[PDB]
RNA sequence: GUAAGAGCCUAGCAUUAGUACU
């Protein structure tokens, strides 16, 4: 279901949710936006060439809570790969282990097809991706300049 | 050309090294003739490097920030330069110079996004009356004349004075608004309140009234200004009371 | 150490021994002075014209030990009061070692060769 | 030192807002450039 | 507190001793003095110390001992021309590259996906074998009398004799390295398949294949370098036939795909048909 | 003065902008870019002339630009 | 700052004990929960307040070889520690002497475990495939 | 007769 | 013009006003206006006190 | 672009194929939108931005760098603005006397180990001595894998430092380089500019020295 | 918030100058035989030190002004003087590049702190930890074991003469202040700025500790300002501006700030207000040229009620409060709050 | 995230027994146990 | 006449790493 929203520190960017291949995992991301959930919410991964984490509110990055107050079950097709930059997905500690993490791609990652539940693509805003990979991180990957998330919602 | 060139510039250089591990820190001059050289050279990570010794000396020279981000501007080099400016303006906040020519840059690139937000960046900071007034005259360059309006409530409030709403006053009347300019005016006194009371404040009100064709609004003006103004400030309003009659 | 390390000839701090104490307190002196200069500039004065001032100090001290009153027609009032004050500092402390250096002469205690020269 | 090989005491510029990846490959272009220059031209 | 060192250079035990000695030597690239370890990796080995200083090892992710890089085991050239990167820019001055060096006490390798060219050209099993006796001087001169005693290798030195003159700089850096030199020739000889002669045979002969590998999926693979004109298997050989439209993209299809390409895991060769 | 050179900094920027850009390229380039924000640093789709524009413009800036002992009393008939 | 729940009256939620120079092979805490015994591979043991500094107060000696075990007798004050010099002491907790020393194991006496419920009786069981059992008096 | 022995707070260390 | 800035193995070199000496300190004792010795006092009693009896024993009248 | 389960046979090959960018997990070739991941990514990294709630922009990264992480760095005219909230004597009041006790004793102790470093480290008459002894470390590399140490995971080292012969003089000549740049500058802070009258330009006119 | 908005609160909620007595120079003591450019009160409260351009420092009796010892051992002027309150202990510094302790029980010089490469200016004893303190004209404060001699630390980062120096037992546990005209906040432990305070723009001649509150005094030729601590927040310019160098700046208790001016000022504000409740110009001895005036060092005495000014006439000079004066006899130079609308 | 640089280092505390003897059933015989616990190492 | 240095030829101090093939 069309066009959620977030609005960082560093711009505002818009995905889509995909209905059909993934129909848990958008519903967690809806859900989650429209809740408040993924405000402030660092982006506290960001490796170049890779991916832009967020969604974990503690900062850690070690959980991120559900709407089904857990874990929940991937959604790999053969269908959904990783082929570029600006695709939306999960982020899970092996198998079968969402949250509620995500990363926007910032390059085609191959070596993720098959563990991470891909569930949409920034349709607007492209620009603060490419701005917001490219940010200054730490030796853990951490942006030294905070990416808070301002603002998450549908639209 | 070839390695004839190359080792004049050996000998150039080592020459500039001498010279700079000399002369360098205790007398500025050096690194601008070095950075100008190898600038000459087309050598440009070597020229940066010789403008970054000169401010890892002494970065309170705006001198040598403006001929750095010269030499980066003057060869293309435009988000080099925009570092440059950024830096400059970041850690000289109270020299207009460098923001003059930050804008300068932006605009001259038809940048006048980026021109704006560096006038919003100088505006937090606070500027004189000329900051204010250049952040208008930009707007209007570009004929945006709600956004110099509300650079113009910005500026009058930030500083409250007569210069300010007076000027804010004149745009109105040069804008097309005439019962704005007369609003700018009144609003001046309320607002302004006290320290309204003075000169040049009543004198720009008579002169507005009066190329309004209002002249009895204008004979009020005059009036309650030499009851308000303390009679020694009444030679200059009064002979210019008698030139308007 | 030396020998293996090598002579370690590099910002360590060198007394001010019977040698140095001359030049070292002129060193100060000019550097008190630059100190005031750069302190007495307003503020959008080109701070270079404190070499010309610590000329007229030179200048005011060869006055000073020559007796001959000086007058620079355009000098600030501030300059020249900050050349007085630091002239007279320059005085009191050649004159003072003049006293000293003329009771151990008159004593016979050690003095140095060129120091009875300088004392006479 | 060798002061054509490398840098003297090299100071990088530091990181700004913007991205320079296109003003280094410039700047390699001008000096691979080999254009005849007398020495008055080149000292000024 | 570790030395950084390749893994080959730490031998088949699990356990090692190994002797620390602080302030034991001058990097041997920056000139700085630094804590050495020195180790023997196995009981075949002799002892091998580090030979630069750690940060010196850990700029450029190679080892302490073998100044080889530390995720493939190839030397700097090598991994540097695989990462395409400027060369150094890094002062050879030693006044030059302390100054660097105390400037980055004050204030790229472990992001990049695994170049297949340097896992194509690195070694499967550890090179132990670099972990093992000089070879005896006076066996070489024959004057040897310690017998099979000797705790230096009885032979004779097989070597390239504009190589056993390497620079440790050199090595570090990646200037005139001539074992990287002789890699990359290797290299450029893989790379090069020769074109022949004739130059209208637009077929290239896909060797080796196995059978799972089905004819259109070596049409997915050999569509992106040009237009096939046809393509034809044949598995009792376990070949195939592949011919363009076009000279050059047979040779660009020769040129990606002559330093024995896997489709979908074979191990396949490729020749001009 | 910063007075004299600030109205001279606005002869170049009034002139520069009557000599450089024009009313409807500054709106066509709007009209191709909504935001006019949070987008700072990445750099704005104008065209490739702009560039050599400031850079021509403050190089046309440029064309319009015993012994030492003359110099010192020159300074003093100066003063004197 | 994160505020969870302090269970202990100890002053933090992890604390180290250190002064020992050997492995530390067993530990006992006291029955009023106020004493540590520590037995370290340097055949000796350190007696820990568990409270308000953790002070190491004592430090008793007396063995030969590595205090594998260490238990505390039912009231608290007598302390059993067992070893591999052979010899299992008993030992006066306040004081600082020791009571009884009885070494009739032939090899290192591994374990050791004194009667919680009875008499002052504790089982002591070594390298010489004999478990012994040792009545105090 | 307090012995050689001192506690201090100090948290667990990890591997990750 | 400009002065050297002093900024900051080790050298083996020993000088020898650098050997071992007054190797430890004097405090303040009991008697030596220690500093919990001189809460205790009103000091401006004392110095009210030293200045009249100095201002008016050295005018020599009552 | 079309939209979702609407692109089927449709493929992108240039950046104006994404619209405003996001590539598509549905297609299975290599995307690039606004050419992200063409080979490597550059270099140096750029500093970020941050904005408010309301969207006033921040450029601090540009003075809050290398050294200046860590301090105190007032780049803001707010740090200029006289502040009357915190001139009681309540509002200006020292740190509790056992928090001042803490930081004495930790620079007690700091200070401590510095002065007996210079002490000890710079005296040679210190006569040196036997092995410092082997520590365990448990070593896990970075690649293991089964023909990497025989096919064990870790490694445990025993470090043994060697002794130093005490005879052995000093081992390294000293080397000299020119002190780095230093810490980052600091934004200056300054009030308004006051205008030098041309008075006061001419009440500072030097005049020559004639010697 | 704004310039104008603050104005605005600033008219409202200024703290009102709290009523001082104004002091009197009671007493000059001539001497010196050069410029006396350091004071020191020993804790005791009974005697002073005053060091001189003459290189010598002479001790002195607080209550009758009489010298009581000379002590020579300088080779060029004493810029610097600090008695320790915890040892028996005085430390002077000079133009010399020389550190001294002088043990008060031998009057001899048993310490010598070795290693300043030009003039020492400053020196600051930690009242709490036995180290001392220098800056000097090689832009450094150099922090020294008392009693090793060892130089601990260098505090690196100055780029002029380190004019003066603070040393607090909480952090920051020094402050510098330096000719480059900022002023560093130091982190002990570390060796390192915690923070860089570039409000001035002349150099910082004098620093002062308010006595009780967490909050310094720093003194330009261009203005006095006040700031927070630990992180060296801005509190405020003087509501006045004495319009010289201000080579020294003493605080009292009862919040009296002085600050003593090149051209021989003397100006008593209110601490917590801002406000100049008296201004002074000295006197010069008999001989002196008018030009020979300023005013190099000032400190309480313990107490609060005496100022002991160190000058370029060569006098030691005595204030003590006319405290027999009430607020309505003598309320000095009357405030009248920030009222104005300015840009800060 | 890593302790070292090319891997984690982490102290050990053995009896110094256990260190010589693992050291020397792979150094000398081949083959040994591998010091993680899990299994034994080489032929 | 100092005595300084630049260079030329020939000119005995430090080092232990690195050497492959489907
Ligand atoms: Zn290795
Ligand atoms: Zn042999």
């Amino acid at each position: 279901a069309p066009l959620v929203q977030i609005d960082t520190s560093m711009g505002s960017f818009t995905v889509e949710l995909y209905y059909k291949h993934a129909p848990r995992t958008c519903k967690n991301f809806e859900e989650l936006a429209k809740k408040g959930y993924y405000d402030g919410t660092i982006f506290h991964r960001i490796i170049r060439d890779f991916m832009c984490q967020g969604g974990d509110p503690t900062g850690t990055g070690r959980g991120g809570e559900s709407i089904y107050g857990g874990k929940f079950e991937d959604e790999i097709t053969r269908d959904l790969k990783h082929t570029g930059a600006g695709i939306l997905s999960m982020a899970n500690s092996g198998p079968n282990t969402n949250g509620s993490q995500f990363f926007v791609t910032l390059a085609p990652t191959p070596w993720l097809d098959g563990k991470h539940t891909i569930f949409g693509r920034v349709t607007s805003g492209m620009a603060v991706i490419k701005r917001l990979g490219n940010v200054q991180t730490d030796n853990l990957d951490r942006p030294v300049t905070e990416v808070k998330v301002i603002r998450a919602r549908p639209v | 050309d070839p390695e004839e060139l190359a080792e004049y510039r050996l000998s150039k250089r080592k020459q500039f090294e001498d010279l700079v591990r000399r002369v360098g820190r205790f007398n500025g001059g050096v690194w601008v003739k070095y950075a100008t050289w190898e600038e000459q050279q087309k050598d440009f990570r070597r020229a940066r490097s010789v403008w970054e010794r000169c401010l890892a000396i002494e970065y309170r020279n705006v001198s040598m920030w403006l001929k750095y981000a010269e030499m980066e501007m003057r060869h293309r080099f435009v988000n080099h330069a925009r570092n440059v400016w950024d830096r400059a303006v970041s850690l000289l906040p109270r020299i207009d110079q460098l923001w003059y020519k930050y804008i300068h840059m932006e605009e001259m690139l038809g940048n006048v996004a980026g021109a704006r937000q560096v006038f919003e960046r100088w505006m937090r900071f606070e500027p004189d009356h000329t900051g204010w007034m250049a952040y208008i005259k930009f707007e209007l360059r570009y004929n945006e004349v709600d956004r110099a309006r509300a650079i113009f409530e910005r500026y009058i409030q930030i500083l409250p004075t007569v210069k300010a709403w007076v000027r804010y006053a004149k745009f109105e009347m040069q804008n097309g608004e005439v019962g704005l300019a007369r609003r700018c005016y009144e609003r001046a006194v309320d607002e302004l309140g006290e320290d309204a009371q003075t000169e040049e404040f009543f004198i720009k009100f008579a002169e507005f009234e009066e190329k309004a064709r209002e002249v009895e609004r204008a004979r009020a003006i005059y009036r309650y200004a030499l009851d308000h103004i303390p009679k020694a400030s009444a030679p200059s309003l009064y002979q210019r009371f008698v030139a308007f009659e | 150490a030396r020998q293996f390390e090598g002579r370690q000839s590099k910002g360590i701090a060198k007394t001010v021994t019977k040698q140095r104490i001359e030049s070292h307190f002129d060193l100060e002196l000019r550097a008190a002075v630059m100190h005031d200069i750069l302190d007495m500039m307003p503020e959008g004065v080109k701070q270079n014209k404190a070499r010309t001032i610590l000329q007229h100090l030179s200048e005011a001290w060869r006055c000073w030990k020559a007796n001959i009153p000086w007058k620079v027609p355009g000098l600030p009032a501030p300059v020249e009061n900050m050349i007085l004050r630091y002239v007279k500092q320059k005085a009191d402390w050649w004159t003072n070692v003049a006293h000293y250096n003329r009771e151990r002469i008159r004593r016979g205690a050690t003095v140095d060769k060129t120091v009875c020269r300088k004392n006479l | 030192v060798d002061y054509s090989s490398e840098v003297a005491f090299e100071l990088k510029p530091q990181a700004g807002f913007y991205s320079t990846a296109d003003e280094e490959k410039t700047t390699r272009s001008m000096q691979q450039e080999f254009r005849p220059v007398t020495v008055e031209e080149l000292e000024g | 507190d570790m030395p950084i060192v390749c893994e080959t250079c730490l031998g088949p035990n699990p356990f090692v001793r190994m002797q620390r000695i602080e302030f034991g030597g001058t990097c041997h690239i920056s000139g700085r003095p630094y804590t050495v370890f020195r180790w023997r990796p196995g009981n075949d080995a002799r002892y091998k110390k580090t030979v630069i200083c750690q940060e010196v090892a850990k700029a450029k992710n190679v080892c302490q001992v073998c100044l080889l890089d530390l995720e493939y085991g190839l030397p700097v050239q090598v991994r540097d021309a695989a990462m395409g990167v400027k060369p150094d820019e890094e002062p050879q001055s030693e006044v030059g590259k302390e100054y660097k060096l105390q400037m980055e006490a004050d204030a790229s390798y472990a992001a990049g996906r695994p170049n297949e060219m340097l896992q194509k050209l690195q070694r499967s099993q550890p090179y132990y074998k670099r972990n093992q006796a000089r070879v005896c001087s006076f066996f070489a001169k024959g004057q040897c009398t310690r017998g099979a005693e000797c705790p230096y290798r009885h032979e004779l030195p097989t070597a390239d004799p504009a190589l056993a003159n390497q620079s440790y700089k050199d090595r570090y850096y990646g200037t005139n390295d001539p074992v990287a030199a002789k890699m990359l020739k290797r290299v450029d000889e893989l790379n090069k398949l020769t074109p022949p002669e004739d130059t209208s045979i637009t077929t290239l002969y896909v060797g080796g294949v196995d059978a799972s590998i089905t004819e259109d999926d070596v049409r997915d693979a050999f569509y992106s370098f040009g237009e096939l004109a046809s393509v034809r298997k044949m598995d009792v050989k376990s070949c195939a036939f592949v011919t363009y439209t076009t000279r050059s993209a047979a040779e660009k299809a020769a040129e990606e795909l002559g330093g024995n390409p896997l489709i979908k895991g074979a191990r396949v060769k490729l020749m001009w048909g | 003065a910063p007075e004299n050179l600030y109205q001279a900094h606005l002869k170049r920027a009034e002139a520069g902008v009557a000599a450089a850009y024009s009313v409807e390229d500054y709106e066509r380039a709007k009209a191709a870019d909504p935001e006019f924000s949070l987008k700072y640093g990445q750099q704005p789709k104008l065209p490739a002339a702009n560039v050599e524009k400031m850079v021509a413009e403050l190089q046309e800036r440029d064309r319009k630009k015993n012994d030492r002992n003359a110099h010192f009393n020159k300074k003093i008939q100066r003063a004197f | 700052k994160e505020g969870i729940t302090r269970t202990s009256n100890l002053s933090a939620p992890i604390i180290q004990l250190s002064g020992h120079a050997g492995e530390v092979f067993s530990m006992r805490f006291s029955p009023d929960g106020q004493c540590i015994a520590s037995g370290s591979f340097d055949k000796t043991i350190f007696l820990w307040r568990t409270y308000d500094e953790n002070e190491n107060y004592n430090v008793i000696a007396g063995h030969r070889n590595a205090v594998l075990e260490v238990h505390w007798f039912t009231d608290g004050e007598a302390l059993l520690s067992c070893s591999a010099d052979k010899t299992a002491r008993c030992w006066d907790a306040e004081t600082g002497a020791p009571i009884k020393k009885m070494g009739e194991h032939t090899a290192v006496v591994n374990s050791c475990c004194p009667l919680r419920r009875g008499a002052k009786v504790f089982v002591t069981g070594a390298d010489d495939s004999t478990v012994k059992v040792w009545d105090m008096r | 007769p307090g012995g050689p022995g001192i506690g201090r707070a100090v948290g667990r260390g990890m591997p990750a | 013009w400009a002065p050297a800035i002093g900024g900051e193995k080790p050298s083996v070199q020993q000088s020898a006003k650098n050997l071992p000496g007054h190797t430890k300190l004097k405090f303040r004792q009991t008697g030596q206006a220690a500093e919990e010795e001189l809460r205790a006092k009103d000091l401006r009693a004392e110095l009210e006190a030293k200045e009249r009896k100095h201002f008016g024993k050295q005018s020599g009248t009552d | 672009p079309p939209p979702y389960l609407r692109r089927k046979g449709w493929v992108p090959r240039r950046a104006e194929d994404f619209g405003d960018g996001g590539a598509f997990p549905e297609i299975h070739v290599a995307q690039y939108p606004l050419d992200m991941g063409k080979g490597s990514t550059g270099g140096k990294q750029q500093l970020a931005i941050s904005v408010n709630e309301k969207g006033e922009i921040n450029y601090d990264a540009v003075v809050k760098q290398g050294q200046n992480k860590d301090r105190v760095v007032h780049s803001d005219h707010g740090a200029l603005v006289p502040k009357v909230d915190r001139l009681s004597k309540e509002a200006l009041a020292r740190p509790d006397e056992e928090d001042v006790e803490k930081t004495v004793a930790e620079t007690a102790a700091a200070l401590e180990r510095v002065v007996q470093g210079k002490l000890s480290s710079v005296n040679p008459t210190k006569l040196p001595g036997g092995p410092g002894g082997s520590t365990l470390i448990k070593y896990t590399p970075a690649q293991q894998g089964a023909q990497y140490a025989s096919g064990a995971g870790q490694r445990i080292i025993k470090m043994q430092d060697l002794p130093v012969d005490p005879l052995e003089p000093p081992k390294f000549r000293h080397v000299k380089v020119p002190r780095g740049p230093g810490s980052p500058p600091v934004p200056v802070l300054h009030s308004p500019p006051r205008p030098l009258t041309v008075k006061d330009q001419q009440d500072w006119k030097i005049p020559p020295s004639i010697s | 918030n704004s310039s104008a908005a603050v104005s605005r609160r600033i008219a409202s909620k200024w703290p009102r100058p709290v009523w001082h007595a104004p002091w009197k120079m009671y007493r000059v003591i001539s001497g010196h035989l050069g410029w006396v450019r350091c004071v020191a009160v020993d804790p005791s409260n009974e005697w002073f030190a005053t060091g001189s351009a003459d290189r010598t420092i002479k001790i002195w009796d607080l209550a009758s002004g009489q010298l009581k010892l000379t002590l020579t051992g300088h080779i060029e002027q004493v810029t610097g003087l600090a008695v320790s309150s915890r040892h028996p202990y005085m430390f002077s510094c000079g133009l010399d590049k020389m550190v001294k302790c002088w043990d008060l029980e031998q009057n001899k010089v048993i310490r010598s702190y070795h290693g300043h490469l030009s003039g020492v200016y400053s020196i600051a004893l930690h009242p709490n930890l036995d180290v001392l303190m220098t800056g000097g004209r090689d832009s450094v404060v150099r922090v020294w074991d008392m009693r090793t001699k060892v130089q601990a630390m260098v505090l690196s980062g100055h780029d002029q003469t380190v004019c003066s120096l603070l040393a607090q037992a909480p952090d920051p546990q020094v402050i510098s202040g330096s000719h480059d005209s900022t002023i560093r906040l130091w982190d002990l432990r570390k060796g390192k700025a915690s923070a860089v305070l570039t409000h001035h723009k002349k150099s910082i001649r004098a620093l002062a500790m308010h006595p009780h509150e967490f909050a310094f005094a720093s003194a330009s030729a261009e203005n006095i300002k006040k700031w927070a601590l630990p992180d060296g927040d801005f509190l405020h310019n003087m509501l006045s501006q004495q319009r010289a160098i201000i080579n020294s700046m003493a605080i009292n208790q009862d919040g009296v700030v002085a600050t003593g001016g090149d051209n021989g000022s003397l100006w008593l504000w209110d601490w917590r207000s801002g406000h100049c409740f008296q201004q002074d110009e000295t006197v010069v001895q008999p001989g002196s040229l008018e030009s020979e005036g300023a005013l190099y060092d000032m400190t309480f005495d313990m107490t609060g009620s005496r100022l002991i000014t160190a000058e370029g006439d060569k006098t030691v000079k005595m204030w003590k409060e006319v405290e027999d004066a009430t607020p309505e006899t003598h309320p000095g130079l009357p405030f009248r709050p920030p009222k104005d609308i300015k840009r800060f | 995230l890593k302790n070292h640089f090319v891997g984690h280092v982490e102290d050990a505390h053995m009896h110094p027994i256990h260190f010589e003897q693992q050291y020397h059933n792979f150094h000398a015989l081949g083959f040994g146990e591998a010091p993680s616990g899990i299994g034994v190492v080489g032929k």
